[PDB]
RNA sequence: AUGGAGAGUUUGAUCCUGGCUCAGGAUGAACGCUGGCGGCGUGCCUAAUACAUGCAAGUCGAGCGAACGGACGAGAAGCUUGCUUCUCUGAUGUUAGCGGCGGACGGGUGAGUAACACGUGGAUAACCUACCUAUAAGACUGGGAUAACUUCGGGAAACCGGAGCUAAUACCGGAUAAUAUUUUGAACCGCAUGGUUCAAAAGUGAAAGACGGUCUUGCUGUCACUUAUAGAUGGAUCCGCGCUGCAUUAGCUAGUUGGUAAGGUAACGGCUUACCAAGGCAACGAUGCAUAGCCGACCUGAGAGGGUGAUCGGCCACACUGGAACUGAGACACGGUCCAGACUCCUACGGGAGGCAGCAGUAGGGAAUCUUCCGCAAUGGGCGAAAGCCUGACGGAGCAACGCCGCGUGAGUGAUGAAGGUCUUCGGAUCGUAAAACUCUGUUAUUAGGGAAGAACAUAUGUGUAAGUAACUGUGCACAUCUUGACGGUACCUAAUCAGAAAGCCACGGCUAACUACGUGCCAGCAGCCGCGGUAAUACGUAGGUGGCAAGCGUUAUCCGGAAUUAUUGGGCGUAAAGCGCGCGUAGGCGGUUUUUUAAGUCUGAUGUGAAAGCCCACGGCUCAACCGUGGAGGGUCAUUGGAAACUGGA
């Protein structure tokens, strides 16, 4: 009928943070107090606050897993970016940063485990400052630091509370105390210069020294947090249940509703340069985008999604624009803090769970049968780490790669992909945590186990001398007799260049009916290889002189002369074997530079150059593939997990003599 | 389980007690008299009717079969 | 008379034989491409795989006690005569519990079953039957409990116990009543056993009240109750015949076959037990193995036949697997109980719970099959005196070109053969009256109005009449009136606007309707068969044109046809496949001429039945059609009975 809650006052907000900074003790405690006049599953879970309907997603921390909260940000309005008091400003917290920039997601920091030695407020502060390069203000203050801390100063109202115990309640609403006056004053002084650095009439009400309203000071505050100019720092301990009603607070009145964000833009499927805007209005046509698809073992397959424009009631037709195809929504429901309760409808800005689609996946966009928009789907990184995958029981591959596709339709992230030249499957994740989950996952929940190891490398060939060769092939002695001869050079062709067939036949002694035949046969022994069984390239043939029987010549013969002048020109030439090598862009702070090109160099790679970008440095190098095995964890180990590669293959080169006799020596045996 | 089938549990139960104490009595009683035609006594003819009092009020409580009852019967007053 | 088509392919060529292939029809279909609408149908064929969640079986207060509840309307004035307590009256109502009936129907599935399971035709003098109907006779006299409820104790829950009290249309004793049982006599009759009727006695138990009318507690209406005999309905058993593959399954059987006795059953019966005997089945296929629900019917075929057993109807079987009984008229019981087993779930770790092959839906399997929808308004069912409650039966809506049927995507004029594509002999030909343009329509579509039937009723209120009454109320019947629609403001009708939104698929060497140009050059590719492709490809891909179909068109799978290619209809064995190497001979098959007789086969007449739906013929109703309805005809190797005697069979 009507919705519980308007636009105005609904909230989508996401829990972000490094590892360990307490993701899950805040959404639990936030489940908790919205829940009272807690396990956290699903992905996201509706309660209710002052009024507010809030739906929470809690994202992961971990760099495998940047695929949820790229996901998740994609449909969420608002962020809590949580620190740990002690540390501030971490690798992942930095990731989930320029993810959220990326999307232009509204944030509050939160200073979460204050009660912990060493907790800093200011020095977390500090680190928003400095490395994230953020617009980030406090505006509250601790009153006590470690087993200290014991109130909090909101400084909009100048209002100091007071915790009497962990419990969260009893909370003492009191004046600031005379001692920290001062200092309150002072951080109030520099909240309000912050947002006039990004507000003009706040700025010119400043300076003009007259006093800052409450009101206005919020609306100044909420503006410039929507406007992503501006993030409030709040403090807390979640543990000890200390400041998350201040920061539930503050989510209502910074963090915008689905009208306060930015539009979205979306293409019509028929017209793909047409541009559809869709606002969040509940009379416009229904649009819809699924970023979540999971199994419930009561409920059957969930689509999660978040709906932007428009309402549509359980039990109807969609159509899936994305697909091009038609989705029966039988049952939608959404998760609370205990439950999962059955609601007949859907509106603009709220994100749901259908049961019912079937070949939904996420980044789909579900909009009106009649409506035929598409929105804006997600890019998720390229695979990172690759491993070479495969079961232990030949008998259980159509299992695997069952399962391997219900898993690339999990995550998007992790991806699968058959290699023609090694005819091995390569699994791709974000790092080794990630798919050593997935290998486990496979393992037990799809009952196949499998065995990973580093993907075989394809090398290749080739003539390092010239020479010029002749071969003949005579078989006159039984029955039909067939003749062949030719003479050919062979010459080391300009790397890249690939083969190359020249027919510098004089006089007809090679008839031209047999020289396409004598390239086949070049070709085809060629792709035999002659050193090892590794094809053979960049090579110039030139077939410079023959000789034929003008019955015996045919088409085999030619093609087995071919084959003996290459057996001998690998014979004459010292042929030697050749590896991929990939341009290898590393980005990274400067202060690594020295470590990754010391491992650069020991990966028997060559460090092409350096070039300052942005506030990092990028280092170009090609290594050989084979040595590039499992070069995201040592990056990551040499920079804190701030360091990111791309890695394309880029050119052949030859192979060391002692790895080169190891591959011939494994080949032959 | 249905409310009615519960019911019908209870009510069974109370059913089967009665039946059966009854038709151990008739069946006592029929023991009884057979015994009592099968070696003359002076309680023979008092035994036979009661023997038959209770198979014709078991036959009509339907306990047993009107047929059933006949059968009892028949041997009976025959033997008697 | 209502009905029957062939073609390609073995050769240098030929005739024959012979297989292979194709042209037809069909589907619970699937897939590719495409896709406007309406009507009527159909839609998990696979995993009788496992199942979250909701619903699918209740009802009766006019059987019963109790509890809650509190009108109408009592009492004191808080001086608030509008608000108040208990000392009342307490009505309209609601309910957990005892009790009655119903949960054995309806709905699902086809696992098992080769068997009197099913079909057909018969038999039961070997049988049972609640509710319903008819008739007759009754309903007399007493009693002890128990739930609920109160209290105490133990539990997470499931819920458990101990103590105390109270009802009945709950239960029990006694009285009278029998066509039922025992004995005696008699009459008649029949399919051995036996059946029907009459007359005597002996043993012998049934029941209940509720709501009303008249009120004389006497009479009496409705409902309910008991016994007996009939009817109807439903169920049970037996028998002839029919109904499947294998002999690379030839022996099987020991309660087995019969008898005696007993027990047992609704009932006959080795149904079971004790005794006696050695019987019983089987080449007319026993036994074993495999497979399978059967039928009405459905597809195909000229027919004979062949294939199949979805939807709908009948019968059977099953309900996680196996066994068992209880209650009951009826079950050895899908949404009951007990035990065992497998599996799953909850738990406070003490202990508990469950069975979607009901309707939706989930997971899984699959090439593949739908909504966790609305309503009891119609029909039907359960309960009730009734209103009414329940009813995932059912009536509807939703989805799917899945099938069939219907209508669209425009019509008239239109040479001046317009542009443009393709080919060209460079003249021209063709797409083409196609187009453009003028004129016309609105089936459809959009907008706005009107708007069915399906609805009969029941109940209630008035009278009239019929049985009974001493007379009413009531009961049966008849005539009137108020009210009752999920679908649904849907079908349909009216008015206005626009050709404007609405055509795709395959094929074009022969079979086979439809030919040319480019690219390729035994490559790429095509293909049902014969085959095509190496520079002139009507066979490969594209383009133009053409052909067949059309909201469908193609491909794959399967069945019948063509196939006389298992040949009864309707083929063969010298050389094409086929005469056992040849005797002797068993069973079986077949059998010379005449006469008399029988009537098993054979022919002919009558009666009963072969459900309904379906197919065919006719008619009627949806604007047509599909579809729906109503009659006819048909369908048996069917059964009983009466006739004929040539042929086959018997004497
Ligand atoms: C926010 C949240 O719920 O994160 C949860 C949920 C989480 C991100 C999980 C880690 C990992 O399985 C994740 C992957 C990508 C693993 C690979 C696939 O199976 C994905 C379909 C799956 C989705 C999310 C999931 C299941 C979480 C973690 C990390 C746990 C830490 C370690 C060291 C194992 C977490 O709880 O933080
Ligand atoms: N000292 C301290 N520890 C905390 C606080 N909040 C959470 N933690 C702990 O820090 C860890 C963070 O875990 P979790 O809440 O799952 O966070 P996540 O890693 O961000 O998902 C846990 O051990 C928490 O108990 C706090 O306020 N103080
Ligand atoms: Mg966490
Ligand atoms: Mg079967
Ligand atoms: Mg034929
Ligand atoms: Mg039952
Ligand atoms: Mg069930
Ligand atoms: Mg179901
Ligand atoms: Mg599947
Ligand atoms: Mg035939
Ligand atoms: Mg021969
Ligand atoms: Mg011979
Ligand atoms: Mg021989
Ligand atoms: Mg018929």
């Amino acid at each position: 009928m009507a919705r519980e809650f308007s636009l105005e006052k609904t909230r989508n907000i996401g829990i972000m943070a490094h590892i360990d900074a307490g993701k899950t003790t805040t959404t639990e405690r936030i489940l908790y107090y919205t829940g009272r006049i807690i396990t956290i599953t699903s992905a996201a879970t509706t309660a209710a606050w002052e009024g507010h309907r809030v739906n929470i997603i809690d994202t992961p921390g971990h760099v495998d897993f940047t695929v949820e909260v790229e996901r998740s940000l994609r449909v969420l309005d608002g962020a809590v970016t949580v620190l740990d008091a002690q540390s501030g400003v971490e690798p992942q917290t930095e990731t989930v940063w320029r993810q959220a920039t990326t999307y232009g997601v509204p944030r509050i920091v939160f200073v979460n485990k204050m009660d912990k030695l060493g907790a800093n407020f200011e020095y977390s502060v500090s680190t928003l400052h400095d490395r994230l390069q953020a617009n980030a203000a406090p505006i509250q203050l601790p009153i006590g630091a470690e087993d200290e801390f014991e109130a909090i100063i909101d400084l909009v109202e100048m209002k100091c509370f007071k915790y009497t115990n962990d419990l969260g309640t009893e909370i003492e609403e009191i004046e600031i105390p005379e001692d920290h006056l001062d200092r309150a004053e002072e951080a109030r002084a520099s909240l309000i210069e912050a947002v006039a650095e990004t507000s003009d009439e706040l700025m010119e009400k400043y300076l003009g020294d007259e006093e800052i309203s409450v009101s206005e000071l919020k609306e100044a505050i909420r503006q410039a947090t929507t406007n992503v100019e501006f993030y409030p720092v709040l403090c807390g301990t979640a543990f000890k249940n200390k400041g998350v009603q201040l920061m539930l607070d503050a989510v209502i009145d910074y963090l915008p509703s689905p009208l306060d964000v930015k539009p979205i833009i979306g293409h019509r499927a028929s017209n793909p340069e047409e541009e559809v805007i869709a606002k969040a209005d509940d009379s416009a046509e229904f649009a819809a985008l699924a970023f979540k698809v999971m199994t419930d073992p009561y409920v059957g397959k969930l689509t999660f999604f978040r709906v932007y424009s428009g309402t549509m009631t359980s039990g109807s037709y969609v159509k899936n624009s994305t697909k091009g195809k038609r989705e029966r929504v039988g049952r939608l429901l959404q998760m609370h803090a205990n439950s999962r309760q059955e609601i007949d409808t859907v509106y603009s800005g709220d994100i749901a769970a259908a049961v019912g689609l079937k070949d939904t996946g996420t980044g789909d966009t579900l909009c009106g049968e009649k409506n035929d928009i598409i929105l804006e789907s997600m890019e998720f990184p390229e695979p990172v780490i690759h491993l070479s995958v495969e079961p232990k029981s030949k008998a259980d591959q159509d299992k695997m790669t069952q399962a391997l596709v219900k898993l690339q339709e999990e995550d998007p992230t992790f991806h699968a992909h058959t290699d023609e030249e090694t005819g091995q499957v390569i699994i791709g994740g974000m790092g080794e945590l990630h798919l050593d989950i997935l290998v486990d996952r496979m393992k037990k929940e799809f009952n196949v186990e499998c065995n990973v190891g580093a993907p075989m490398v394809s090398y290749r060939e080739t003539f390092k001398s010239s020479a010029q060769v002749q071969g003949k092939f005579s078989r006159q002695s039984g029955g039909r007799g067939q003749y062949g001869d030719v003479h050919i050079e062979f010459t080391p062709n300009e790397t890249g260049a690939g083969f190359e067939f020249e027919n510098a036949i004089v006089g007809g002694v090679v008839p031209r009916e047999y020289i396409p035949s004598v390239e086949a046969g070049l070709k085809d022994a060629m792709e035999n290889g002659v050193l090892a069984g590794y094809p053979l390239i960049d090579v110039k043939a030139k077939l410079y002189d023959g000789s034929y029987h003008d019955v015996d010549s045919s088409e085999m013969a030619f093609k087995i002369a071919a084959s003996l002048a290459l057996k001998e020109a690998a014979k004459k030439c010292d042929p030697v074997i050749l590896e991929p090598m990939m341009k290898v862009t590393i980005e990274m702070p400067e202060e690594y530079m020295g470590d990754i090109m010391g491992d650069v160099t020991s990966r028997r790679g060559r460090v092409d150059g350096m070039e300052p970008r942005g506030n990092a440095q990028v280092v170009n190098a090609y290594v050989p593939l084979s040595e590039m095995f499992g070069y995201a964890t040592s990056l990551r180990s040499n920079t804190q997990g701030r360091g990111t590669y791309t890695m394309y293959f880029d050119h052949y080169a030859e192979v060391p003599k002692s790895i080169a006799e190891d591959i011939i020596k494994k080949n032959k045996g | 389980n249905i409310k009615s089938a519960i019911k019908r549990v209870k009510t069974t139960e109370k059913a089967e007690a009665r039946n059966i104490s009854q038709k151990s009595a008739m069946r006592t009683a029929v023991k009884n008299a057979k015994t009592a035609v099968s070696n003359n006594a002076d309680n023979k003819n008092e035994l036979v009717s009661l023997a038959v009092k209770l198979v014709d009020k078991a036959a009509q409580s339907n306990l047993i079969h009107s047929n059933k009852a006949d059968r009892i019967k028949s041997q009976l007053m025959t033997a008697n």
